C-alpha cells in the first residue's frame, strides 16, 4: 500500500465517529490495503475504542495483528465480514505463517485458514501472489507451499525489540565471518613466509 | 591528472610514427596500458564466445616504451586460432567501423589485435605468431593481446597477456623468467615450439576521474553480486575438462617412471594443485554465504 | 560415562598392584565392564588369564562369565536370564543392571534395523520383557502392531574455513 | 552502425538510447520521439556526470503517451533497475575498482 494510505488518511483526518466506523469497513474491503498501522494509530480511531463502535476497532486490531483463526474464535463479538474481507484476512494469515517458516505444508494452511479442499487454498495463494502480497511457488506432490517473499503487516511497538534481537544476531554473525577472514588471510601469509624462509635455509646448505 | 591520458595529440602521434624508435630496439615496447573500458569490453567479448575463440581490433596510441589501448571492437571473422591473419577477412569491416568511429569522435587508430584462449591460458600459438609477425612487418606499431575468459572466472583474477614477436632470425637476450601457466596436452607441443619467438609486455590498467567516481557509487549496490556469485557451477565443465587433461598428464608421468619431459610429475602436481586450489576457493565463497545467510535462525 | 573411568582405573590396578596376580573383586569388575562395552575379545582373554585358584575360590566370577557365554553365543533370552541370577552388591550388581539396560537398547536398535516384520513373541524374547509390555511399548513408540497373526512391523529410524585454509596452504606452500 | 553491430552481436537488438545531464527535459522528449521512429518502445537512460549526491547518478525511463487538456503528449515514467550478474564482468569491475598468497 502507498496511494491508499494518503487517500484514506485525508479522509481519516476529516471524519467523525460513525463515518470512521464505516470507513473501517471500507478500508478492509479494498484491494491493495494490507497494512493499517497509520490508520490504527490515529486519535480519531482511538476514540472509537471502548465506545459505541468497539468491535470495529477490535476487527481492525485482528486485521493489523491477528489471524483468521483469531477472528473465528471471536466471531460472535466481531462484526460480520464479506468473502473479500475473509479472503484478505486469510492472505494475511498466510503471511504470518510465511513469516514463521519458509516451507508451509497444506495441512497447516487448511487448518489455519479453515478450508475444505486443496484448490480453494491454491486459488487463495494465487490471489495472494496476484495482489503482490506473497511470492513463491506451490508443490503439489509433496503438498507444500514454497515461500520466496512475504510482506510486513504487524507493527508491534512493544515487541519491536525482537526485530533488533535478530538484526544484532545477524550483525554478530557478520562480525564473526569478517574476523574469520582476517585470521585465515593472516594464516595464509604466516604459512607462506615461513615456508619461503625454510626453503631459504635448505638453499643455504647447498653451498656446504 | 587522472584524465591527461585521454587527451589525443595527433601531431605528436604522427611525429612518433615518423621517428620509428622501435626499429632501433626489438625490446623497445615494454609496457601495455589498457583502459578499464577496453579491458571490460574485451573480457565481455571473450566470455560471449564461450568455449570458442573470438577476436577483435584494439584502438589506441603509443607513448615512449608504452603501448596504450583506449578501446576495442569485435571482428566478424571465422578461423581465429586456425587461420593465419584471420583478421584480414574483416578488412572492409575494419575500414568502415573506424570511419564511422571517427564520425562520433573516436580519434585513436589501430594499435593491435586481441583474441581469446578459453580455458588454455595466455600465450601465442604458431598461427598467432605468424599473424603477429605479419602485423609487425606491415602495421607497426602493433601488439597482440590474449585473454582467457574461463580462467578469469575460475581464478577470480583477470587472465590477460600482451605480447610482441621477434623478427625472423633474431635471438632474445639472456633474461627470461617466464611466469608459469598450465597448458593442456593438446596445446603444449605448439606452445613449446613457439614460446621463445615472442615476449610479454608489462600490463597495467587505467580509468578516468568519472570512472573512478561511478565505480565507487556502483559498488554501493554491486556488493550484493559478490555475495551471490555461485562460481562453482557457472563454468563447472572447465574444471572437469582440466581434470581429464590432468589424468592424461599423469598417465604420461607414469610412463616416464616406467622405464625411461623434464619431470612430468612435478608439472602435473602443480596443475592438480592449481585446479584444486580454485575449487576450494569456490567452496570458501559458498561456505561464507552459508555462514552469513543460513546460520541465523529466529 | 562414569563406568569408563572405573574401567581405566581397574585397567591400571590390573598391573600396578600385583605381584603377578591381581585382586579378585577388581577381576570381577573388569570382566563385567568388559561385557558392558561388548568387547568380547577383551573379556574372553581376561577370563583365560584368571588362575584356577580364584576360579575355584570365587564362584561369583564364574557366574559373571556365564552371562558372557550367552553374549558370545548372542542368545538374548539367555543373557536376560543369566543377568538376573547372581547378586554381588556394591561391586558387580550396580553395573549388571547397566548391562541389562544396555542389552535392551542394543536389542531394540537391532530389531528396528534388521526386521521389517517380526513375530511378537520372538521380539519379546529378544528384549527380555513379556509380550504385553513389549507390544505396549512399541505401540506407544510408533511401530505397526498386528493382532491375530501376532506380527509386529517395526519402523526404521573457524570450524570449516580453517580446514580449507590448511588444504590450500598445503597445495600452494 | 546497426548493419555493423549485427555481424558480431547477432543475438542483440536496439533497446533505446542514452544521454548525459540532470532530470529529463523537452529536448530529451524531442529526441526520444525520433528514436521512436526506429523502434516501438525504446528505453531512455540518463547519466549525470556532474552529480552532487551520494547515489549512482543513472536513471532509466519509459515513454507514455497521455492526453492533457485535449493535447496528446509524450511523457517519461522512471523505471527501477538492477545491475547485471555476469561473473567475468564482476571480476573485471572489481579488478578495475581495486587497481593495486592465493587465499
Ligand atoms: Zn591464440
Amino acid at each position: 500500500t502507498g496511494q491508499n494510505q494518503e487517500q484514506f488518511l485525508l479522509l481519516a483526518k476529516s471524519a467523525k465517529g460513525a463515518a470512521l466506523a464505516t470507513l473501517i469497513h471500507q478500508v478492509l474491503e479494498a484491494p491493495g490495503v494490507y497494512v493499517f498501522g497509520e490508520l490504527l494509530d490515529m486519535p480519531n480511531v482511538r476514540e472509537l475504542a471502548e465506545s459505541d463502535f468497539a468491535s470495529t476497532f477490535r476487527l481492525l486490531t485482528v486485521f493489523a495483528y491477528g489471524t483468521y483463526a483469531d477472528y473465528l474464535a471471536e466471531a460472535r463479538n466481531l462484526p460480520p465480514l464479506t468473502e473479500a474481507q475473509k479472503n484478505k484476512l486469510r492472505h494475511l494469515s498466510v503471511v504470518t505463517l510465511a513469516a514463521k517458516v519458509k516451507c508451509i505444508p497444506y495441512a497447516v494452511l487448511l487448518e489455519a485458514l479453515a478450508l475444505r479442499n486443496v484448490r480453494q487454498l491454491e486459488d487463495l495463494v494465487i490471489e495472494a501472489v496476484y495482489a503482490d502480497v506473497l511470492r513463491g511457488s506451490l508443490d503439489q506432490r509433496n503438498q507444500r507451499l514454497e515461500v520466496d517473499y512475504s510482506i510486513g503487516r504487524d507493527i508491534q511497538r512493544q515487541d519491536l525489540s525482537a526485530i533488533a534481537r535478530t538484526l544484532q544476531e545477524w550483525c554478530v554473525g557478520c562480525e564473526v565471518v569478517l574476523s574469520g577472514i582476517e585470521e585465515q588471510v593472516s594464516r595464509a601469509n604466516q604459512h607462506k613466509e615461513q615456508q619461503l624462509g625454510l626453503k631459504q635455509q635448505i638453499e643455504s646448505e647447498v653451498a656446504n | 591528472s587522472i584524465d591527461e591520458i585521454y587527451k589525443y595529440d595527433k601531431k605528436q602521434q604522427q611525429e612518433i610514427l615518423a621517428a620509428k624508435p622501435w626499429t632501433k630496439d626489438h625490446h623497445y615496447f615494454k609496457y601495455c596500458k589498457i583502459s578499464a573500458l577496453a579491458l571490460l569490453k574485451m573480457v565481455m567479448h571473450a566470455r560471449s564466445g564461450g568455449n570458442l575463440e573470438v577476436m577483435g581490433l584494439m584502438l589506441g596510441k603509443v607513448d615512449g616504451e608504452t603501448m596504450i589501448i583506449m578501446d576495442s571492437f569485435a571482428l566478424p571473422v571465422e578461423g581465429t586460432e586456425t587461420r593465419v591473419n584471420a583478421q584480414a577477412a574483416a578488412y572492409e569491416y575494419m575500414a568502415a567501423y573506424i570511419e564511422n568511429a571517427k564520425q562520433v569522435g573516436r580519434l585513436e587508430n589501430a594499435i593491435g589485435w586481441y583474441h581469446s584462449h578459453p580455458g588454455y591460458g595466455c600465450w601465442l600459438s604458431g598461427i598467432d605468431v605468424s599473424t603477429q609477425m605479419l602485423n609487425q612487418q606491415f602495421q607497426e606499431p602493433f601488439v597482440a593481446v590474449v585473454i582467457d575468459p574461463t580462467r578469469t572466472i575460475s581464478a577470480g583474477k583477470v587472465n590477460l597477456g600482451a605480447f610482441r614477436t621477434y623478427p625472423k632470425g633474431y635471438k632474445p637476450p639472456d633474461e627470461g623468467p617466464s611466469e608459469y601457466q598450465t597448458i593442456p596436452l593438446n596445446k603444449i607441443e605448439d606452445f613449446g615450439v613457439h614460446c621463445k619467438q615472442y615476449y610479454a609486455l608489462e600490463v597495467s590498467y587505467f580509468k578516468s576521474s568519472l570512472d573512478r567516481k561511478l565505480l565507487e557509487l556502483l559498488w554501493n549496490k554491486y556488493w550484493v553480486n559478490t555475495l551471490s556469485s555461485s562460481s562453482l557451477l557457472t563454468n563447472a565443465d572447465y574444471t572437469t575438462g582440466q581434470v581429464f587433461d590432468l589424468s592424461e598428464k599423469l598417465e604420461q608421468s607414469e610412463a616416464q617412471l616406467g622405464r625411461g619431459s623434464e619431470d612430468k610429475l612435478a608439472k602435473a602436481t602443480r596443475d592438480s594443485c592449481k585446479t584444486t586450489i580454485e575449487a576450494i576457493h569456490g567452496l570458501m565463497s559458498q561456505v561464507i554465504k552459508d555462514k552469513l545467510f543460513n546460520q541465523i535462525n529466529i | 560415562f562414569s563406568f569408563k573411568k572405573l574401567l581405566d582405573q581397574c585397567e591400571n590396578q590390573e598391573l600396578e598392584a600385583p605381584g603377578g596376580i591381581a585382586t579378585p573383586p577388581v577381576y570381577g569388575q573388569l570382566l563385567a565392564l568388559y561385557l558392558l562395552h561388548n568387547d568380547m575379545n577383551n573379556a574372553r582373554y581376561l577370563w583365560k588369564r584368571i588362575p584356577p585358584a580364584i576360579k575355584s575360590a570365587n564362584s561369583e566370577l564364574g557366574g559373571i562369565w556365564s552371562v558372557g557365554q550367552r553374549i558370545w553365543q548372542r542368545d538374548f533370552p539367555g543373557i536376560y536370564t543369566t543377568i538376573n541370577a547372581h547378586q554381588w552388591s556394591e561391586t558387580v550388581q550396580p553395573i549388571m543392571e547397566a548391562l541389562r539396560d544396555a542389552t535392551r537398547r542394543r536389542a531394540f536398535a537391532l530389531v528396528s534395523q534388521a526386521y521389517t516384520s517380526i513375530i511378537a513373541d520372538d521380539f519379546a524374547a529378544f528384549v527380555g520383557l513379556p509380550v504385553e509390555e513389549a507390544v505396549k511399548g512399541i505401540l506407544e513408540q510408533g511401530w505397526q502392531a498386528d493382532s491375530t497373526t501376532r506380527m509386529v512391523l517395526p519402523r526404521k529410524p573457524e570450524q570449516q574455513l580453517a580446514r580449507l585454509t590448511d588444504y590450500v596452504a598445503f597445495l600452494e606452500n | 552502425k546497426e548493419e555493423q553491430f549485427k555481424q558480431v552481436f547477432k543475438e542483440l537488438e536496439f533497446l533505446g538510447w542514452y544521454t548525459t545531464g540532470g532530470p529529463p527535459d523537452p529536448s530529451d522528449i524531442h529526441v526520444h520521439k525520433q528514436v521512436c521512429e526506429i523502434i516501438e518502445s525504446p528505453l531512455f537512460l540518463k547519466l549525470n556526470p556532474m552529480t552532487k549526491h551520494t547515489d549512482l547518478p543513472v536513471s532509466v525511463f519509459e515513454s507514455v503517451i497521455d492526453i492533457i487538456n485535449g493535447e496528446a503528449t509524450m511523457l517519461f515514467a522512471e523505471l527501477t533497475y538492477t545491475l547485471a550478474t555476469e561473473e567475468a564482468e564482476r571480476i573485471g569491475v572489481d579488478h578495475v575498482a581495486r587497481m593495486t598468497s592465493t587465499v
